[PDB]
């Protein structure tokens, strides 16, 4: 039918494939990311804390190179693929060019072989939506996002995933150059944003760090404790 | 013509190479660096043929780069030393050959300093020291005078200092400046330039 | 297959059926059989004779070029039964084989290898999709060096057993069944008993007395071990034989 | 590039050995049977190779050994290097990309 | 062995001016110590505005004018226009380089009208460089008919004279003067002087016999 | 053309809808974005080939032209390399 | 000069009663120059079970490293240690795969065998070329000197100690006389029940 | 649905790839595998399965696969399928030895062959590979590790987890059972023994309905050997004791 | 696996990707040696089947290699060939043949012929240009009858009563035109075997050692390595069995095995 | 659940996860000829059911037992020219093996090698499973061997076995039968005995085809010595 091919135009003009590409991203967890004076920080909600696992085997938040970082909300493997296809762009860019990779420019690539697998019917569409932000040459802080379809757009503050419009709504409620201003403003808000998204918070915070000149870090559940209570201790004194 | 040299010591690798690159009969360059950063604790010394030397140098580079990327931590030294071999010998037998003269050196936190040598043949040695090009003749038999394998880093600067000195005296190109870096376990450390003016 | 591949059990050569048949080659079997004629092929201790009924449909058409007996190399011969086009295209093929096999073995192609690659090629057709197998079937004959002569029957399925009686076509079973009945009463099988074996059993089958120009008759002997089409006079004379005893 | 200068004058006659075995078996039926036989004989063979493993798992090709008649014949290829002993495998989805003609 | 080059000889000239470009050549094709034919122009004309001189291999010559007339054909019909003079010459640098490893051995000189009506000279190599000059000489003789060219049009060398714009006239003048003397020296050139003159009016043909070898 | 912003977090210059094939033609996309980008990379390689060429500008019409060369191989484009399977699915307005 | 010569190199396997002994020198150097005094020409192949190569330096690497990539594979398929013939067959094939530009290098194989424990020594040629004999197999720079120095000195039944010394002997005093090869001389000792590897003390010029 | 699950590359409506989940479920289907990581090494315990009399044993592993010196494997699904894989596990695992001269580390052999599966998933015509792997291997970097491979493509680290008949109850099991930090070899293997007692309900275990193989190291050279049927009787005869010992008690 | 950009599956066959290497070396100053065999081999047709003869000397440059070299291969049970040229090409020349023809005869139920051994070699080294240097001499007695071979490199053949092949080839050759009749005894076409290999082995340089012999007839297959032992070492008279202790070592490693 | 949809197809999973195309192909193998084989200490036999329509079949123009190698046999139930090719396959396999190693290829390598054929065909959409199980037979380091290779490319390793029509019978009938250390020459008994029970009619020499393999290597009985084993078995 009209939704089975990739290729078929529905009569309306929906690519339905592609459509459904983005719902699979929909079931994916939550993924929420800001931008900051100099500052840019990731934040992905865990599904579970499944016991008996090592939380570094199954990690969201990856380093595509020492100034690019990226999130996904979708398909684990199809977002391994588009990582590993980024890195090695990466790696090809500064070899051929002799310059720090742009964040526009592997956002971009991202973009072009996500459309490129949606070309043909043979191959399915990635079904991921990724979060690359990191910092130019110049040292701008660059947030972007992806889809399956191969549209990139620029964002000061995004979520991808299960949930993703409410969190949405709560940073456009909650985005202020202030809180950009300071870092620990923007990772304060990115706690918050991701515990609306998820209630119990906590173990379930997967967040990191990046600044200006300064290699991705992950911060460890003691930092991202520290940074819950904080945010409870403002909740209660109001 | 371009000439390496590297002291293998107790828990560093003092390496150093002269900064002249001349086209026929003029030095075009008088600052040129022919250390490439493989990774924090990697060192790739390469001289040869024009252009085979920066381009293979920049493709371990980037290769050593992309493995750190993808793994999260960095290759040994003994391990870039073989996947640099294994690339330079499938290089030299297809129809592209690299004639690229390569002193690999880094420090592992397991294995320690490494020193490694490798001629243009692909043919992977691992030495306490060795040196490259015309002047190689001229500093071995000083190093193995007065090498010892429990060298101070201040004594391997010293013996490094009577080899460019000898460099001077006899050979017939002149090499005025040479860079001189170091790796310890806390990584690669810049030293001061040994100048002849 | 480029179109795509169907549905149902029968619609398609590769799926297999809930038993595991297949039913395109079964079709195959059933298009031999709506060929509309039939081959006997009889084996003696001196030669071996293939037997297939010539019916020219109009007058208009040309008898000479109406025929099933074809030569593969100058001592093999072959009767093919099915439809028209893909018995000459199996019978082009087997040429090239043998042809190859004499080019690179430095000695002419035994007729068990020859049905033994035209069943391979067969077996290559039913389990690929784009595909699809030939509608006849393929009888070679021939004297081998130590074994005398041999008779070989090459199927769509693939498979390639040698008969010392064979028969194809739209009366197999029948004549399948005379052929026994014949074998089980083990005569001398000389030249002309061969020859008049095939004949009464073909006729025996179709229930019919040919003429000379009903039938056409290729044989090949230890003696001359070229492959020979008989001449209409001479199929007249082994007719006549056979009605006078 | 000057890769594309052979090595050894045999080099390249053995590299494409069976592709020029097989346009010489094309070249001899189309002399002879004619231009059925080579397009028939093309497309089997484009069907048979149609359906296999992907590119960065070795094929066994059997269906296209049968029709090449190499199903009983062994060479020097078949035995000296082992394609399943690759040593050198890229990643799955660009060899699926190169051999579909994206790159 | 087999040498794909041979010398076939001839010689090329082109002139620019305020309105007019003369493209001159001889028609002289020699290979060897023999004389193949005596009617054998080197200028070829390829738009209303443009006419090109080739000199050297024959075979390069003519594979590379048709060439030319194939792109001219192909130019036309994809942007609904005639090519430029100085799009055919940056095609043909592009072209020359093209077979760079296998160069033609064709000298070639473009000359004809500009969009502005003036007379555009463009010298070619056999590699493919070009550039745009006022006048030139290719072919067997261009070392020969070169100096001329600069001491009258160029007026080097020459302390005290008035820089009279070059005229028609005189150009048709020095122009059969240089190829007489290169017939005198110059085994190459003789036979006959093929001129085309480019002017906004079209292209005018002339002949001047030159003294048989 | 319109810029449909979806929320105010998203910067409204990444929203880009009129480009730039050169200094003198400009193009505005209607529909699926990533075809527009595509048509858009191939008008500026064409259009650099034909400065590269020809040492000239381009005619807007000779890239529309190309641009429409590429957009109309579906099912008839008889390349191995992977081509356009399915109609684009953008309007372009070429403007120089 | 010969290929050979640029890097040296000299290795040698002899066989004794119910052991088998290898050795090769450690000199590794460019034309006349030398670099290291001990580069490693005698590879693990098994337990007991070495192969020896000499000739150029990266050949040599080369060949060690892919012959053990195919032997790993053989042994995970198999689940067997290799035996000797078959290492000595494995080692022809890769050698013959680049016949026409060849692996500069001339293998040989000494090892007991895995089940029976009898001793096995061979001789592969630049393009694969099984030699296998009961008394001895040299290869090297100084294949003149090693051969006469085995026909000199070699003995059958060689008792494992005075096999060592016999060898050691032989590879001393062919190296002594070879410019290309030399700088110490390693030597290893195979039997069931252990191996021995003894380092000698030579001449260093 | 009888619909988005005839190409393998159909997404549903909803985003589902139904194809790798009957893959999965076939894996289901397959019989338990178990394995169970502790500090003094990792150890996998796999049900056999095929208990035919007259079958036979020929190789010293029914289902284990050794993939090289420092890792091996087990497997719950097809069996070609899986054939094929672990050969593509030791090949890839041969061509980093090759070229880097060290072992390869698990998480990149797992990741090598994951991608694999996801290709196989990715492009229509393929059928998507029925085999869930269980990885032990020890390397320089994070030491003794548990893999776990999936249809689809996904990996994951685990302390503890099994694969294939009663996967929910076994892990749901090593939750309630399993100490993470003092998990010893001894122990987890009479947690394992546990595991499978419960799991498969047809009787108690004999050592040849199971196979556990153990990975270590010793003397800095990583030992990954099979436990002996008389080993697997002794464990099997210690959990028996211990859990009629807790019944008496219990009275 | 392999480190980036990898496209092309790997092709199967003969790598030739290797002689940059050789030309670059050449030109920096100057190829090592093979095996040559230095061979005669020999065979005759006699009345009932065919009679081969080789020498067991193998020559790497002027000095002998090997002692004792088995230059006869099997290439089926009726059908045997010997190598001369370059060893290497020889062994998997045969080797590669006898397996062709073993899949042959598997295929046909029927014990191979010689002339389709002798088809599948001329075959295979014109394919090959003579650039695989093997001089064989085929024999065999298939249901056609006893028949002789003798293949050049180039893929050349001829079939003779009787054929010589190698350096030695000359000398092995005269004694064959001096003493052979036709339809020879068994015994007397292996003494004229023996006698030619014993010439060239004599005469020749490259050949030496031992003779081997291999009489194929209809009924039995008669595969002689040791034939004859003609040249053989002296008694050694000095004794420089060294003792232990006569060699001074520097470390000692002592790796216990476990059994 | 009807799941037409999912027979039809080859790579399409059913919903429960089962590959039905392979059990089509295994009913295939199910339906053909009996087929047992016995692994002796002393050895292993391969005793197969010729079904000859008529006598008017050449016995010796094709054998439902062919050899391999001078070592290896193999038997097969099913469709006929798929095991013919899947022999020419296994030869093929076996000669590059010794070509490559100069040693006779064990049995169990050649059937890892087969089963990966028939993997490769069973998992690539566009073509179907081989509609036969081989029961290959072998003698390598002094031992003998018996492998069954399923259609899906899954080989086991077995002591005594059936395939064929009553498979499930002649199964039970050898548990009854087989012995730990019975020798050659009374395994060809046991055979024969489950063939008789899979048979239908009297069994003549050349109603069925019997090959042995021991130390000496593999061998198609000739009809002779199977006429002696059946008289002396009855």
């Amino acid at each position: 039918s009209y939704d089975r091919a990739i290729t078929v135009f529905s009569p309306d003009g929906h690519l339905f494939q592609v459509e459904y590409a983005q719902e699979a991203v929909k079931k994916g967890s939550t993924a929420v990311g800001v931008r900051g004076r100099d500052i840019v920080v990731l934040g992905v909600e865990k599904k579970s804390v499944a016991k008996l696992q090592d939380e570094r085997t199954v990690r969201k938040i990856c380093a595509l190179d020492d100034n690019v970082c990226m999130a996904f909300a979708g398909l684990t493997a199809d977002a391994r693929i588009v990582i590993n296809r980024a890195r090695v762009e990466c790696q090809s860019h500064r070899l051929t060019v002799e310059d720090p990779v742009t964040v526009e420019y592997i956002t971009r690539y991202i973009a072009s072989l996500k459309q490129r697998y949606t070309q043909s019917n043979g191959r399915r569409p990635f079904g991921i939506s990724a979060l690359i932000v990191g910092f130019d040459f110049d040292g701008t802080p660059r947030l972007y996002q992806t889809d399956p379809s191969g549209t990139y757009h620029a964002w000061k503050a995004n979520a991808i995933g299960r949930g993703a419009k409410s969190v949405r709504e709560f940073l456009e409620k909650n985005y202020t150059d202030e809180a950009i201003e300071t870092d620990d403003l923007t990772i304060k808000l990115v706690i918050k944003a991701l515990l609306e998204v998820v209630q119990s918070g906590g173990k379930n915070i997967e967040l990191a760090v990046m600044r200006r000149d300064q290699s991705l870090k992950i911060l460890n559940p003691e930092e991202i404790e520290k940074y819950v209570a904080e945010i409870e201790k403002e909740k209660e004194e109001n | 013509m371009e000439y390496l040299i590297g002291i293998q010591g107790p828990d560093y690798v003092l390496v150093a190479s002269d900064r002249v690159a001349a086209s026929n009969i003029v030095q075009m360059k008088d600052d040129h660096d022919k250390m490439f950063k493989m990774s924090e604790k990697i060192l790739l010394l390469c001289v040869g043929e024009a252009g085979d030397t920066v381009q293979f140098a920049e493709y371990i580079q980037k290769n050593v780069q992309l493995y750190k990327m993808r793994n999260g931590y960095e290759l040994s030294p003994t391990a870039a030393a073989n996947f640099t071999r294994r690339n330079l010998a499938d290089c030299l037998r297809s129809r592209t050959p690299y004639h690229v003269n390569l002193l690999l050196a880094g420090y592992d936190e397991h294995e320690g300093p490494a020193l490694y040598y490798m001629d243009y043949l692909a043919a992977l040695a691992k030495a306490p020291f060795a040196a490259h090009g015309y002047g190689a003749f001229l500093t071995l038999s000083i190093l193995d005078r007065y090498y010892t394998p429990t060298i101070s880093r201040e004594r391997a600067v010293e013996l490094l200092r009577k080899c460019l000195e000898e460099l001077q005296k006899r050979f017939i190109l002149n090499l005025p400046t040479f860079s001189v870096r170091i790796i310890d376990k806390n990584g690669i450390h810049d030293l001061d330039n040994i100048s002849f003016p | 297959m480029s179109r795509g591949s169907s549905a149902g059990f029968d619609r398609h050569i590769t799926i297999f059926s809930p038993e595991g048949r297949l039913y395109q080659v079964e079709y195959a079997f059933k298009a031999i059989n709506q060929g509309g004629l039939t081959s006997v092929a009889v084996r003696g201790k001196d030669c071996a004779v293939i037997v297939t009924q010539k019916k020219v449909p109009d007058k208009l058409l040309d008898s000479s070029t109406v025929t099933h007996l074809f030569k593969i190399t100058e001592n093999i011969g072959c009767v093919m039964t099915g439809m028209t086009a893909d018995s000459r295209s199996q019978v082009q093929r087997a040429r090239y084989e043998a042809a190859n096999w004499k080019y690179k073995y430095g000695y002419e192609i035994p007729v068990d290898m020859l049905c033994k690659r035209i069943a391979d090629i067969s077996q290559v057709y039913t389990q690929n999709a784009e595909m699809r197998p030939l509608g006849c079937c393929m009888i070679l004959i021939g004297i081998d060096e130590e074994q005398g002569p041999q008779v070989y029957k090459c199927d769509p399925a693939g498979y390639y057993c040698g008969f010392k009686a064979t028969a194809a076509g739209v009366k197999q079973t029948e004549s399948t069944s005379f052929l026994e009945k014949k074998v089980k009463k083990k005569f001398d099988w000389t030249f002309e008993q061969t020859v008049e074996t095939a004949i009464t059993c073909l006729s025996t089958v179709l229930s019919i007395d040919f003429k000379p120009s009903e039938i056409e008759v290729g044989v090949v002997t230890v003696e001359n071990p070229k492959f020979r089409i008989l001449t209409e006079a001479e199929i007249d004379a082994h007719l006549v034989a056979l009605a006078e005893r | 590039k000057n890769e594309l200068l052979p090595s050894h004058p045999l080099e390249l006659s053995e590299k494409n050995f069976q592709l020029n075995q097989d346009k010489m078996n094309f070249s001899t039926l189309r002399n002879i049977q004619g231009l059925f036989a080579p397009l028939k004989l093309q497309m089997e063979f484009k069907a048979v190779q149609q359906v296999q493993r992907l590119p960065f798992l070795s094929s066994s090709n059997l269906s296209l050994d049968v029709l090449r008649g190499n199903d009983e014949t062994i060479g020097f290829e078949d035995i000296l290097n082992d394609p399943s002993q690759s040593e050198v495998m890229g990643e799955p989805h660009l060899m699926v990309e190169y051999k579909l003609g994206l790159l | 062995r087999f040498s794909p080059y041979v010398f076939n000889g001839g010689t090329i000239l082109a002139i620019a001016g305020e309105d007019f470009a003369i493209v001159a050549s001889d028609t002289r094709l020699s290979e060897g110590f023999s004389i193949h034919t005596r009617d054998s122009p080197k200028c070829y004309k390829l738009t209303d505005k443009t006419v090109i001189g080739c000199s050297g291999f024959h075979g390069d010559c003519l594979t590379l004018t048709k060439i030319i007339e194939a792109r001219l054909k192909m130019y036309k019909h994809s942007n609904n226009k005639a090519m430029t003079t100085g799009a055919i010459a940056a095609m043909l640098s592009t072209i020359l380089y093209s077979r760079r490893f296998f160069p033609y051995y064709v000298y070639n000189i473009i000359g004809g009208l500009d969009e502005e009506g003036k007379g555009a000279v463009y010298s070619f190599d056999p590699v493919g460089s070009y550039q745009r000059d006022s006048f030139k000489a290719g072919g067997s003789a261009s070392a020969m008919l070169q100096p001329l060219l600069d001491n009258q049009v160029g007026f080097k060398n020459m302390q005290n004279v008035e820089h009279v714009p070059l005229s028609l006239d005189r150009a048709m003048r020095l122009v059969k003067d240089v190829f007489i003397s290169a017939a005198e020296r110059d085994v190459y050139t003789g036979d006959a002087l093929r001129i085309c003159i480019v002017t906004k009016e079209g292209i005018r043909e002339e002949t001047v016999s030159l003294r048989k070898d | 053309v319109e810029k449909r912003i979806t929320s105010p977090l998203m910067e409204p210059s990444s929203i880009e809808k009129i480009v730039e094939i050169d200094a003198h033609i400009g193009c505005a996309m209607s529909g699926l974005i990533a075809d527009a980008k595509t048509l858009i990379d191939k008008a500026r390689v064409e259009t650099q080939n034909h400065w590269f060429t020809y040492n000239e500008t381009m005619t807007v019409e000779s890239v529309t032209q190309a641009v429409s060369n590429l957009a109309l191989q579906f099912g008839e484009e008889d390349a191995d390399p992977g081509a356009m399977s399915r109609p684009f699915g953008v309007a372009l307005l070429f403007g120089g | 000069m010969s290929i050979m010569s640029y890097n040296g190199g000299a290795v040698m396997a002899m066989k004794g009663k119910n052991c088998v002994a290898i050795a090769a020198d450690r000199r590794f150097g460019i034309q006349a120059q030398m670099v290291t005094t001990d580069f490693q020409k005698i590879f693990p192949m098994g337990d007991r079970l070495y192969i020896g190569l000499a000739g150029l330096a990266t050949d040599v690497q080369t060949v060690a490293q892919r012959l053990k990539f195919r032997l790993n594979l053989y042994e995970l398929k198999e689940g067997r240690q290799i035996k000797p013939y078959t290492l000595m067959s494995m080692v022809a094939n890769l050698l013959y795969e680049k016949r026409f530009g060849p692996y500069y290098t001339e293998p040989v194989i000494a090892g007991l065998d895995p089940k029976t424990f009898k001793p096995f020594i061979c001789s592969l040629d630049l393009i694969g070329c099984p030699m296998v004999t009961d008394d001895f197999v040299v290869s090297g720079t100084c294949a003149e000197q090693m051969y006469g120095m085995c026909e000199s000195l070699w003995e059958p039944n060689m008792d494992p100690d005075h096999l060592f010394e016999t060898i050691s002997q032989a590879m001393l005093n062919a190296v002594d006389r070879d410019a290309v090869s030399g700088m110490g001389v390693i030597v290893h000792i195979i039997e069931k029940d252990k191996i021995t590897t003894r380092t000698l003390k030579a001449r260093m010029d | 649905s009888r619909r988005y699950d005839s190409r393998t590359t159909i997404f549903s409506p909803e985003g589902r790839l139904y194809q790798v989940e009957y893959a999965m479920e076939a894996i289901g289907h397959a019989g338990t595998c178990l394995g169970i990581l502790a500090n003094d090494g990792v150890l996998l315990a796999a049900e056999r399965r095929n208990i035919h009399k007259l079958l036979d044993e020929v190789f010293f592993s029914e289902k284990i696969y050794k993939l090289n010196e420092d890792m091996a494997c087990s497997v719950a699904g097809i069996t070609s399928d899986a054939n094929v894989l672990t050969n593509e596990l030791r090949l890839i695992a041969q061509r980093y030895l090759l070229q880097y001269q060290e072992p390869i580390p698990c998480e990149q052999l797992v990741t090598a062959l994951c991608d694999i599966k996801q290709a196989y998933t990715q492009f229509g015509g393929k059928r998507p590979f029925g085999v869930s792997l269980l990885y032990i291997g020890w390397d320089k970097h994070y030491g003794f590790q548990l893999y776990q491979s999936d249809p689809s493509g996904n990996y994951g680290g685990w302390k503890a987890t099994c694969i294939g008949n009663n996967s929910a109850a076994a892990v749901s099991m090593l939750k309630q059972d399993y100490k993470e930090g003092e998990m010893t070899l001894k122990s987890a293997l009479a947690l394992a023994i546990k595991v499978l007692n419960k799991t498969m309900d047809v009787s108690k275990l004999s050592a040849e309905k199971v196979e556990i193989a153990t990975l270590t190291r010793e003397n800095g050279k990583t030992v990954i050997r099979v436990l002996k049927q008389k080993e697997v009787e002794q464990l099997i005869k210690k959990h028996e004791e211990e859990e009629a010992k807790a019944e008496r008690e219990k009275k | 696996m392999a480190a980036v950009s990898v496209y092309a599956p790997p092709v199967g066959g003969f790598s030739f990707d290797n002689c940059r290497r050789n030309a670059v070396l050449e030109a920096d100053f100057a190829l090592p040696k093979v095996r040559k065999t230095g061979t005669t081999i020999a065979g005759v047709v006699y009345k009932d089947g065919i009679v081969l003869g080789a020498d067991t000397r193998a020559t790497e440059g002027m000095v002998v290699a090997d002692k004792n070299c088995s230059k006869i291969h099997f290439i089926s049970p009726n059908i045997y060939c010997c190598g001369a040229g370059t060893a290497a090409d020889t062994d998997m020349t045969t080797q590669l043949i006898s397996s062709n023809l073993e899949l042959h005869s598997l295929s046909t139920g029927r014990l191979p012929r010689v002339v389709t051994a002798n088809r599948m070699l001329k075959q295979m080294l014109f394919r090959y240009q003579g650039y695989i240097g093997a001089a064989l001499v085929l024999g065999g007695v298939d249901v056609t009858g006893p028949h002789l071979y003798s293949i050049y490199p180039h893929g050349s053949t001829d079939k003779l009563p009787y054929v010589t092949m190698g350096s030695g080839s000359l000398a092995a050759m005269a004694v064959f035109e001096d003493k052979f009749r036709p339809d020879m005894e068994e015994e007397e076409a292996k003494n004229l075997v023996s006698e030619a290999i014993a010439a060239g082995i004599f005469n020749d340089l490259g050949s030496g050692s031992n003779i081997d012999l291999c009489v194929i007839s209809k009924n039995k297959l008669d595969f002689l390595r040791p034939y004859t032992v003609p040249n053989k070492k002296g008694t050694r008279l000095g004794r420089y069995r060294c003792e232990k202790g006569t060699t001074a070592v520097l470390t000692e490693k002592i790796t216990p095995l476990e059994i | 659940m009807a799941e037409r949809g999912y027979s039809f197809s080859l790579t399409t999973f059913s919903p429960s996860g089962k590959l039905v195309q392979i059990e089509y192909a295994l009913a295939a193998v199910a339906g053909g000829a009996p087929s047992v084989g016995i692994k002796a200490a002393n050895g292993v036999v391969l005793a197969t059911e010729k079904k000859q329509k008529s006598i008017l079949y050449d016995e010796r123009s094709v054998h439902k037992v062919e050899p391999i190698t001078k070592h290896i046999g193999l038997v097969y139930s099913g469709m006929g020219p798929d095991y013919r090719v899947l022999v020419h396959r296994a030869r093929k396999l076996a000669q590059q093996y010794y070509l490559v190693y100069q040693e006779p290829i064990p049995t169990a390598q050649l059937v890892q090698r087969v089963a990966s054929v028939m993997q490769e065909y069973t998992q690539s959409g566009g073509v179907r499973p081989f509609g036969v199980s081989l029961l290959i037979c072998g003698w390598n380091e002094g031992r003998p061997y018996l492998f069954q290779s399923d259609p899906s490319g899954a080989y086991f390793a077995w002591k005594a076995t059936a395939m064929g029509k009553n498979y499930v019978n002649g199964k039970t009938f050898l548990e009854k039968r087989y012995n730990e250390d019975l020798e050659l020459e009374d395994a060809i008994h046991t055979a024969i005995l489950t063939l008789k029970e899979s048979f239908e009619g009297q069994m003549t020499e050349d109603n069925i085809e019997v090959g042995i393999c021991n130390e000496a290597g593999f061998r198609r009985l000739t009809p002779t010595e199977v006429k002696d084993y059946l008289a002396a078995i009855a």
